[PDB]
C-alpha cells in the first residue's frame, strides 16, 4: 500500500566544547538501494549561536526546518530579541508533541551557547523528550559512534588517565577521523562532510570531502 | 527502567536509575527519569518519556494557576487527580505513562500513583518500570516505618543497586530526592559502578 | 460492455454490444447502453451500471443547464471536461468506462475518452469495455485515416461483430449512433 | 427622501434611493470611455494627477481580469479593485470547471447577480462603480459590455462614464465605426478624451489607453502609447 | 445630519462622511515623511509623549527583513493590520520560499480593510502606513487611507501639519534621486523640522529613522545612530 | 489515489551551459497495455520553468491546471514579477506534502527545469514530498538504468554543451528503449534557454539487433 | 449622538473610549516609580465599613514571581485581565522555559484590551500599571483602556493625578535611591488622600533583582509610615 515513511537515513554528530558546539554531517541523500545526491546538508544555521541538524524522513526534516524558522520570526517579531539554546529545545519539543499521534519520524539535534557562553547540546526523540548532553551521534551510524566519543571525550572505562578539557582543534581531528572510519562501514555515509562550528564570534563552516563510493 | 517510592515518618523518599535505552540499544546513561515540578512536587517518568514530560509539566502549569487564582498551596491528592483526568481523556489511543506523584500536604506526607490505564490510588509503597519487582523484593525486605533518615538512603540505595543489577533495562546514575515538610532536597546522584565498588566488599 | 466511437471528417460514429451481465447471469439481455445528453452528444458507459447512470444524469443537468444560460450550443469538449471533474472527483468509489462523442459546430465531430483513471484525451478512435482489448488489437490494422459514413458503419459493425463473438460478456445485438451536422441516426442490426 | 435611509425600504412612489444615489456618487468621478471596431475593443481613461505627487503608474484604474477581459473601471477605487477580486475570481472558476475561456455576456450575467445581490439587503451599501468589460474571440468577435451600479448590464458600440457622459457621447457616434481599424480608434480616443476638459476646473490629466483585440492575437494589455505617440502629435492639431 | 451616521448610508449628494471623518481622525497623528531614492528608501516619524517622565510612543515598527512600515491613526488596528501584515509575510515565506513582491501585499491590505468600509458591524481603520519594500525592481514607498485606495507615490508625508512637508518635497523630488544615504536622511529630517513648530527644535528623543536598502535589511535607530544623523545640520532660517 | 491506473514512465532531465533539456516518451500504458500511445507528459510553463512527470496522469492534468492557474493569475497582475521556478519547486514540495499527509497521496514523481536569471534549476519533487537539487534527473526506473551514466559523464566532465547533453539524452531514451517494458520507441524533447521554452517534436530512436544473429 | 462604538466623531474619535478614559477617574489613587535599584509602589484601599477586611481587596496583584501589578477602575473587567496575563504567563514560560518580560507581558494584554466588538463586547474600564524586572534591570509600565501603552518612569493615576504628577515631577529625578523614593511617594498618597495615614490605608510593593521573590511589605510598612 502506500506507505507514509521512508528512511533516508543520514549521520549527524555534536559535541558540546568549553565554549564552542561542533555539529557535523555527511551530505549524502539516499533511498533503498540508490543515491539520489551528493549534496545535502543536514546542518542548518539558525542565529549567531545555534545550529540544528535533522536526519531521519527528509520531508519531516525539511518541513520542520521552515516552522521552526518562522517560530524564531515570530518570537524576534514580537519580543525584540532571538531565543536561546533551551527555549527553542523546549519549543521543538512541544512541536514534536504536538504531532504525536501521526509523528516525525526524524531524529533532532540542536547544538548551540548558553547565555553563559558555553557548549550546550540538546538531544532529541522521534516523540519530543530531550536533554542536555555533551555529545551525540544521531542518524544510522549511531551506534558506530558512541563507544568512541565514550573513549575520548567521557575517557571512560579506562584506568590512570586524567580528565583534560577537549580544545578545538582536537575536536576537529576526532570528528574527521570518526567520519572516516563511520564511513568505511556504514552505507549511509560517504562523499563530504559539513562541518559547522560555532564561536562567541559567528558561525565557521569547512566541507571535507570523503571517498567517493 | 526502574523507579521507587516510599513514605515514612521524615517524609518520602524517591529515587530512580537513569537509563533510557531505545529497545536493544541504549541511547543515554544520564536521564533525569525524577521531574521537578514544584518547589513541593516531584513526578516521575516511567515508561515513555514524552507522555510523563508533557502531561506533568502541564500538571505543573495548573498547579501554579491554582496557587495564583488561591493564594494557596494545592495538595497532593488534587494534582493525581487532575493528571489521571487529564490523561484519562486519551483511552485506548495508546499512550504508556505510569508516574508516580509525591508532595507534603496539609495532612502531611503524601504519595499516590497515576497510571496511563487510570489506576489513581494512595499506598505506602510504590516501584514502577520493568525490574520494578526486584525493588519490590528488597524493599519490602527493608521496609518499616519508623526508619532513620541515612538508613532509607542506604535502604532506597540498595534497591535501585539490586534492580540494576539483576534487570538489563536498567542502570546509569542513581537518583536520590527526599521530600521534607517544607520542601523536597535532591540527596545525591550516585553511580552504579562506585556503589559496586563500595557494597560489593 | 464493448463500446466503440470511430470519428470521420463529417462527424462520428459509436457503437456497443447490449448484454449487461451480473456474475455468470444475464441480467439484461438488451440494454441502451449510449446515452443522450444533449441532442447532437451522446456517451457510452461501461463498468458498473448505476455509477455510470448517476454521472450522465448529473452531466445532462449541469450540461442543459449551462446550454441554457449560453443560449447557444454547448461544447463536446465541456462535457468531456465535466465528465473529467466528476469522475477524478470521486476517483475513489467510481468505475466508468465514458466516451464522450457528438458533432459540433465549431469543431465538426469529436471524441474523447475518460477510462477509469479520470484523464481525459481526444482520440480518432475509441474501445471501451472488458472485451475490448481483441478489436483494439486489431483496430489499429483495419483503420484508414479518412473514411466515409458507410466505411465506418461496416469498421465497427466487423469490430463489434468479432468483440461479440469471441468475448463471454459481449454479446447481444449491435446499437448504432450516426451523428453529424444533420442528423441523428440510430439503428439495430445484428450480422 | 427620509424614506432613503435603508437598502430595503421602498418609496412612497417606488423607488430605491439607495440605488439612485450610488448611482451619482460615479458622476463625479472621472471620465472614461470605451468603443470597439470591427476587429477590437479600445479603452481609455482620463486620469488625473493630484497635484505633484503622484508618480504616472500608479493606481491605474485600466485593470486586467482576464488574458482577454479587463476593466476600465469608474468610482470608487477600492470597489473597484474588489468587484475586479469577484471577477478574477469567477474567470478562474470557470477555467476550472469547462476548461475554455469565459464568454463575456455570462461573466457580465453573473457579475451583475453579485451587483444586484449586494443591492439587495440591508447592512451592505449598493457599489459605488461603473466600469467597462471588453473582450475578443476569434469565434466569437469584439463584445464591449457596461454594468451600472445597479445591476443592469447590456452591450454598447460606445460608452462613456464620468462628468462629461452626455459629452462625449454627442461626438462618440459621428465616428464611423464600423469600417475603422482600432489603430485608427487609438488616435480617435485620443481626441475624445483630448477635447473634453484640457485646462478648465482642474490643472493636468493624464492619458491611459487599454487596448484588446486581433492585433494582440485575444491579449488584453496597454498600448505602447509611448510607442508612435499618437496623442500629443494629433492633440496640438486638434486645437484648431 | 440623520443619515451622517453609519457606514451602510449613501448621502444624498453620493459622499461617505464616515470615510471623511476616519480621515479627519488619520490627520490627528504623528507627522512623518517617506521618500526614496533609486537604491535606498528611508522613512522618518516623529514621537510624542504623555508626560516629560513618560516615555516616547514609537511609530516605525518592524515588519519583515524587507519591509517596514510608518502609522498615524489608531493604535489597536495598527497592531491588527501588523499582526495581519507579519501573518502574510510569514506565509508566502513559507509557502513560496520567496519575499513578496510589496504590491501585491498592499492590495492585500485593500482587500482586507474593504470589508469593514462595505457591510456594517465594524468601523473603518483609521490608519496611515507608509510602506517601504525592495521587489526586483527596487524600492517602493506606497500610502495608504481608510478608504482603501492606496497610493503609489516617490515622497509622502502623513499626519498633522504635513503639508509643509508636502511643499518641501515639491521642491526636492527632482534632487531626492541622485543623492546617496546620507544627505537623503537629512533631507527627511529637513521636512519634519517644518512639520514642527518653529519656537522649538526637534531632539534626540523625538525622532527615529528607518532604512531599508537594496542590499540593507530594514533597520530602525533610536538616538544612537540618530545622533550621528542629527549631526550635519543647519539652524532653520529665522 | 490509492491505486494509480494508468501510469507513465521514466523522465530525464540535465543541465547544460545556460540550459536545462528534459525529454520523456508519449506512452500512456495501463497495467501492461499500451493503452494511450499518444500523449503529452511535459507542460509549457510561461516563459522561464517547465514541468514533466511520471506516475497517475490524471493527477498530472490536476497540477497542470492548478499552475496554468496560478501563472495566468501572477501573469494577470501586471507587475512585472513571475515565479522563480525554485518557488515553483517549493509550492509544489508542500503541496504533495499536505496532500500526502491527509492519508491521500498523489501518484506523482515530477521533474520541474527551468531557467531564470543566468542560472539554471532542475528540481525533483517525490510523491512522499522529497524534494532536492540536482545535477541530473533520473525517475522511475531511470534512476537504475540512465542515472549512471549521467553520473558517469558529470564526473568526467562537469560542464556540458547543449549538444551534448542532447545527444546524451538520446542514448538513454535509447537505453531505457532498450530494456523497459514500460517505454515506447517514440518521444518528445523539451529544452528551455534565456530565449524561451521549446518543445520539439515526437522523436524517434535507432535500435540495434545484432546480437540476435547469435545463439 | 455618538451612541456607540462604530461611528466616528466629525473630529476624531471615541466618543466611548473618551468615556471609558473618564471611567479612570472614579477610582482611587496608585503611584509606582521605577528606580534601578527596584520599582517601588503604592495605593489607596479606601476602606469604607470596619467590616471590611482590609487585606481582602486586591490592589497589588502578582502575575509572575517578579512582576506586579495595580488596577484603577472596574475590578472585574481587571480582574479578568488579571487572569488572562495570569494564563499567558504561563503559557510563556511553558513553551520557553523562561520570564516573558513585562513590556510582552503587556503586548500581549494590549492585544485584547481593545478587541471589543458585539458583532463579527464592550471596551474596557480600568487602566493598569505594570511593575517587573527583566534582563534590563527594572520596568515600569503604564497602560490605559485604549491599549496606548507606554513606559513611564513615575506614573500616578486615578483620582487626584494631576497634583500627583505635578508634584511628583516637583521631586522625580533620574538617580533616586529606594526609601527616599517609597517616602517621597508615600508623602504624595498622604497629600492626596483624605483619611489619616495609617497601615491599613495603603500597602506597598517593592520587587528588586537580588530581592525577586516577595513583592510586598506587610508591617514593616507601618515603620516606613512612622518614619514621617
Amino acid at each position: 500500500r502506500f506507505s507514509p515513511y521512508v528512511f533516508n537515513g543520514g549521520t549527524i554528530l555534536a559535541i558540546a566544547g568549553e565554549d564552542f558546539a561542533i555539529v557535523a554531517s555527511d551530505t549524502r541523500l539516499s533511498e533503498g538501494f540508490s543515491i539520489h545526491t551528493r549534496d545535502s546538508p543536514k546542518c542548518y544555521k539558525l542565529t549567531d549561536k545555534t545550529v540544528i541538524g535533522c536526519s531521519g524522513f527528509h520531508g519531516d526534516c525539511l518541513t520542520l526546518t521552515k516552522i521552526i524558522e518562522a517560530r524564531l520570526k515570530m518570537y524576534k517579531h514580537s519580543n525584540n530579541k532571538a531565543m536561546t539554546t533551551g527555549a527553542i529545545a523546549a519549543m521543538l519539543s512541544t512541536i514534536l508533541y504536538s504531532r504525536r499521534f501521526f509523528p516525525y519520524y526524524v531524529y533532532n539535534i540542536i547544538g548551540g551557547l548558553d547565555e553563559e557562553g558555553k557548549g550546550a547540546v540538546y538531544s532529541f526523540d522521534p516523540v519530543g523528550s530531550y536533554q542536555r548532553d555533551s555529545f551525540k551521534a544521531g542518524g544510522s551510524a549511531s551506534a558506530m559512534l558512541q563507544p568512541l566519543l565514550d573513549n575520548q571525550v567521557g575517557f571512560k572505562n579506562m584506568q590512570n588517565v586524567e580528565h583534560v578539557p577537549l580544545s578545538l582543534d582536537r575536536a576537529m581531528r576526532l570528528v574527521k577521523d570518526v567520519f572516516i572510519s563511520a564511513a568505511e562501514r556504514d552505507v549511509y555515509t560517504g562523499d563530504a562532510l559539513r562541518i559547522c562550528i560555532v564561536t562567541k564570534e559567528g558561525i565557521r563552516e569547512e566541507t571535507v570531502s570523503l571517498r567517493k563510493d | 527502567t526502574t523507579t521507587l517510592a516510599f513514605k515514612f515518618r521524615h517524609g518520602v523518599i524517591v529515587a530512580a536509575d537513569s537509563r533510557a535505552t531505545a529497545g536493544a540499544y541504549i541511547a543515554s546513561q544520564t536521564v533525569k527519569k525524577v521531574i521537578e515540578i514544584n518547589p513541593y512536587l516531584l513526578g516521575t517518568m516511567a515508561g515513555g518519556a514524552a507522555d510523563c514530560s508533557f502531561w506533568e509539566r502541564l500538571l505543573a502549569r495548573q498547579c501554579r494557576i491554582y496557587e495564583l487564582r488561591n493564594k494557596e498551596r494545592i495538595s497532593v491528592a488534587a494534582a493525581s487527580k487532575l493528571l489521571a483526568n487529564m490523561v484519562y481523556q486519551y483511552k485506548g489511543m495508546g499512550l504508556s505513562m505510569g508516574t508516580m506523584i509525591c508532595g507534603w500536604d496539609k495532612r502531611g506526607p503524601g504519595l499516590y500513583y497515576v497510571d496511563s490505564e487510570g489506576n489513581r490510588i494512595s499506598g505506602a509503597t510504590f516501584s514502577v518500570g520493568s525490574g520494578s519487582v526486584y525493588a519490590y523484593g528488597v524493599m519490602d525486605r527493608g521496609y518499616s516505618y519508623d526508619l532513620e533518615v541515612e538508613q532509607a538512603y542506604d535502604l532506597a540505595r540498595r534497591a535501585i543497586y539490586q534492580a540494576t543489577y539483576r534487570d538489563a533495562y536498567s542502570g546509569g546514575a542513581v537518583n536520590l530526592y527526599h521530600v521534607r515538610e517544607d520542601g523536597w532536597i535532591r540527596v545525591s546522584s550516585d553511580n552504579v559502578a562506585d556503589l559496586h565498588e563500595k557494597y560489593s566488599g | 460492455t464493448t463500446i466503440m466511437a470511430v470519428q470521420f471528417d463529417g462527424g462520428v460514429v459509436l457503437g456497443a454490444d447490449s448484454r449487461t451481465t451480473t456474475g455468470s447471469y444475464i441480467a439484461n439481455r438488451v440494454t441502451d447502453k449510449l446515452t443522450p445528453i444533449h441532442d447532437r452528444i451522446f456517451c457510452c458507459r461501461s463498468g458498473s451500471a448505476a455509477d455510470t447512470q448517476a454521472v450522465a444524469d448529473a452531466v445532462t443537468y449541469q450540461l442543459g443547464f449551462h446550454s441554457i444560460e449560453l443560449n447557444e450550443p454547448p461544447l463536446v469538449h465541456t462535457a468531456a471536461s465535466l465528465f473529467k471533474e466528476m469522475c477524478y472527483r470521486y476517483r475513489e468509489d467510481l468505475m466508468a468506462g465514458i466516451i464522450i462523442a457528438g458533432w459540433d459546430p465549431q469543431e465538426g465531430g469529436q471524441v474523447y475518452s475518460v477510462p477509469m483513471g479520470g484523464m481525459m484525451v481526444r482520440q480518432s478512435f475509441a474501445i471501451g469495455g472488458s472485451g475490448s482489448s481483441y478489436i483494439y488489437g486489431y483496430v489499429d490494422a483495419t483503420y484508414r485515416e479518412g473514411m466515409t459514413k458507410e466505411e465506418c458503419l461496416q469498421f465497427t459493425a466487423n469490430a463489434l461483430a468479432l468483440a461479440m463473438e469471441r468475448d463471454g460478456s459481449s454479446g447481444g445485438v449491435i446499437r448504432l449512433a450516426a451523428i453529424a451536422e444533420s442528423g441523428v441516426e440510430r439503428q439495430v442490426l445484428l450480422g | 427622501t427620509g424614506y432613503d435611509l435603508s437598502a430595503s425600504t421602498f418609496s412612497p412612489d417606488g423607488r430605491v434611493f439607495q440605488v439612485e444615489y450610488a448611482m451619482k456618487a460615479v458622476e463625479n468621478s472621472s471620465t472614461a470611455i470605451g468603443i470597439r471596431c470591427k476587429d477590437g475593443v479600445v479603452f481609455g481613461v482620463e486620469k488625473l494627477v493630484l497635484s505633484k505627487l503622484y508618480e504616472e503608474g500608479s493606481n491605474k484604474r485600466l485593470f486586467n481580469v482576464d488574458r482577454h477581459v479587463g476593466m476600465a473601471v469608474a468610482g470608487l477605487l477600492a470597489d473597484a479593485r474588489s468587484l475586479a477580486d469577484i471577477a478574477r475570481e469567477e474567470a478562474s472558476n470557470f477555467r476550472s470547471n469547462f476548461g475554455y475561456n469565459i464568454p463575456l455576456k455570462h461573466l457580465a450575467d453573473r457579475v451583475a447577480m453579485y451587483v444586484h445581490a449586494y443591492t439587495l439587503y440591508s447592512a451592505v451599501r449598493p457599489f459605488g462603480c461603473s466600469f467597462m468589460l471588453g473582450s475578443y474571440s476569434v469565434n466569437d468577435g469584439a463584445q464591449l459590455y457596461m454594468i451600472d451600479p445597479s445591476g443592469v448590464s447590456y452591450g454598447y458600440w460606445g460608452c462613456a462614464i464620468g462628468k462629461a457622459r452626455q459629452a462625449a457621447k454627442t461626438e462618440i457616434e459621428k465616428l464611423q465605426m464600423k469600417e475603422m481599424t482600432c489603430r485608427d480608434i487609438v488616435k480617435e480616443v485620443a481626441k475624445i478624451i483630448y477635447i473634453v476638459h484640457d485646462e478648465v476646473k482642474d490643472k493636468a490629466f493624464e492619458l491611459e489607453l487599454s487596448w484588446v483585440g486581433e492585433l494582440t492575437n485575444g491579449r488584453h494589455e496597454i498600448v505602447p502609447k509611448d510607442i508612435r505617440e499618437e496623442a500629443e502629435k494629433y492633440a496640438k492639431e486638434s486645437l484648431k | 445630519n440623520q443619515y451622517d451616521n453609519d457606514v451602510t448610508v449613501w448621502s444624498p449628494q453620493g459622499r461617505i462622511h464616515q470615510i471623511e471623518y476616519a480621515m479627519e481622525a488619520v490627520k490627528q497623528g504623528s507627522a512623518t515623511v517617506g521618500l526614496k531614492s533609486k537604491t535606498h528608501a528611508v522613512l522618518v516619524a516623529l514621537k510624542r509623549a504623555q508626560s516629560e517622565l513618560a516615555a516616547h510612543q514609537k511609530k516605525i515598527l518592524h515588519v519583515d527583513n524587507h519591509i517596514g512600515i510608518s502609522i498615524a491613526g489608531l493604535t489597536a488596528d495598527a497592531r491588527l493590520l501588523c499582526n495581519f501584515m507579519r501573518q502574510e509575510c510569514l506565509d508566502s515565506r513559507f509557502v513560496f520560499d520567496r519575499p513578496l513582491p510589496v504590491s501585491r501585499l498592499v492590495s492585500l491590505i485593500g482587500s482586507k480593510t474593504q470589508i469593514p468600509t462595505q457591510r456594517y458591524g465594524r468601523r473603518p481603520y483609521g490608519v496611515g502606513l507608509l510602506i517601504a519594500g525592495y521587489d526586483d525592481m527596487g524600492p517602493h514607498i506606497f500610502q495608504t487611507c481608510p478608504s482603501a485606495n492606496y497610493f503609489d507615490c516617490r515622497a509622502m508625508s502623513i499626519g498633522a501639519r504635513s503639508q509643509s512637508a508636502r511643499t518641501y518635497l515639491e521642491r526636492h523630488m527632482s534632487e531626492f534621486m541622485e543623492c546617496n544615504l546620507n544627505e537623503l536622511v537629512k533631507h527627511g529630517l529637513r521636512a519634519l523640522r517644518e512639520t514642527l513648530p518653529a519656537e522649538q527644535d526637534l531632539t534626540t528623543k523625538n525622532v527615529s529613522i528607518g532604512i531599508v536598502g537594496k542590499d540593507l535589511e530594514f533597520t530602525i535607530y533610536d538616538d544612537d545612530d540618530v545622533s550621528p544623523f542629527l549631526e550635519g545640520l543647519e539652524e532653520r532660517p529665522q | 489515489t490509492q491505486n494509480p491506473m494508468v501510469t507513465g514512465t521514466s523522465v530525464l532531465g540535465v543541465k547544460f551551459e545556460g540550459g536545462v533539456v528534459i525529454a520523456a516518451d508519449m506512452l500512456g500504458s495501463y497495467g501492461s497495455l499500451a493503452r494511450f500511445r499518444n500523449i503529452s507528459r511535459i507542460m509549457r510553463v510561461n516563459n522561464s520553468t517547465m514541468l514533466g512527470a511520471s506516475g497517475d496522469y490524471a493527477d498530472f492534468q490536476y497540477l497542470k491546471q492548478v499552475l496554468g492557474q496560478m501563472v495566468i493569475d501572477e501573469e494577470l497582475l501586471g507587475d512585472g514579477h513571475s515565479y522563480s521556478p525554485r518557488a515553483i519547486h517549493s509550492w509544489l514540495t508542500r503541496a504533495m506534502y499536505s496532500r500526502r499527509s491527509k492519508m491521500n497521496p498523489l501518484w506523482n514523481t515530477m521533474v520541474i527545469g527551468g531557467y531564470a536569471d543566468g542560472e539554471s534549476f532542475l528540481g525533483y519533487v517525490d510523491m512522499l514530498g522529497v524534494a532536492y537539487e540536482a545535477p541530473s534527473l533520473a525517475t522511475g526506473y531511470g534512476a537504475y538504468l540512465a542515472q549512471p551514466l549521467l553520473r558517469e559523464v558529470l564526473e568526467k566532465q562537469p560542464v556540458l554543451s547543449q549538444t551534448e547533453a542532447r545527444d546524451l539524452v538520446e542514448r538513454c531514451m535509447r537505453v531505457l528503449y532498450y530494456r523497459d517494458a514500460r517505454s515506447y520507441n517514440r518521444f518528445q524533447i523539451a529544452t528551455v534557454t534565456e530565449k524561451g521554452v521549446e518543445i520539439e517534436g515526437p522523436l524517434s530512436t535507432e535500435t540495434n539487433w545484432d546480437i540476435a544473429h547469435m545463439i | 449622538y455618538d451612541r456607540g462604538v462604530n461611528t466616528f466623531s466629525p473630529e476624531g474619535r471615541l466618543f466611548q473610549v473618551e468615556y471609558a478614559i473618564e471611567a479612570i477617574k472614579l477610582g482611587s489613587t496608585a503611584i509606582g516609580i521605577q528606580t534601578s535599584e527596584g520599582v517601588c509602589l503604592a495605593v489607596e484601599k479606601r476602606i469604607t465599613s470596619p467590616l471590611m477586611e482590609p487585606s481582602s481587596i486586591e490592589k497589588i496583584v502578582e502575575i509572575d514571581a517578579h512582576i506586579g501589578c495595580a488596577m484603577s477602575g472596574l475590578i472585574a473587567d481587571a480582574k479578568t485581565l488579571i487572569d488572562k496575563a495570569r494564563v499567558e504567563t504561563q503559557n510563556h514560560w511553558f513553551t520557553y522555559n523562561e520570564t516573558m518580560t513585562v513590556e510582552s507581558v503587556t503586548q500581549a494584554v494590549s492585544n485584547l484590551a481593545l478587541q471589543f466588538g458585539e458583532e463579527d463586547s464592550r471596551p474596557f474600564g480600568v487602566a493598569l500599571l505594570f511593575g517587573g524586572v527583566d534582563e534590563k534591570g527594572p520596568q515600569l509600565f503604564h497602560m490605559d483602556p485604549s491599549g496606548t501603552f507606554v513606559q513611564c518612569d513615575a506614573r500616578a493615576i486615578g483620582s487626584a493625578s494631576e497634583g500627583a504628577q505635578s508634584s511628583l515631577q516637583e521631586v522625580y529625578h533620574k538617580s533616586m535611591t529606594l526609601k527616599e523614593a517609597i517616602k517621597s511617594s508615600l508623602i504624595i498618597l498622604k497629600q492626596v488622600m483624605e483619611e489619616k495615614l495609617n497601615a491599613t490605608n495603603i500597602e506597598l510593593a517593592t520587587v528588586q533583582p537580588g530581592q525577586n521573590f516577595h513583592m510586598f511589605t506587610k508591617e514593616e510598612l507601618e515603620e516606613v509610615i512612622k518614619d514621617i
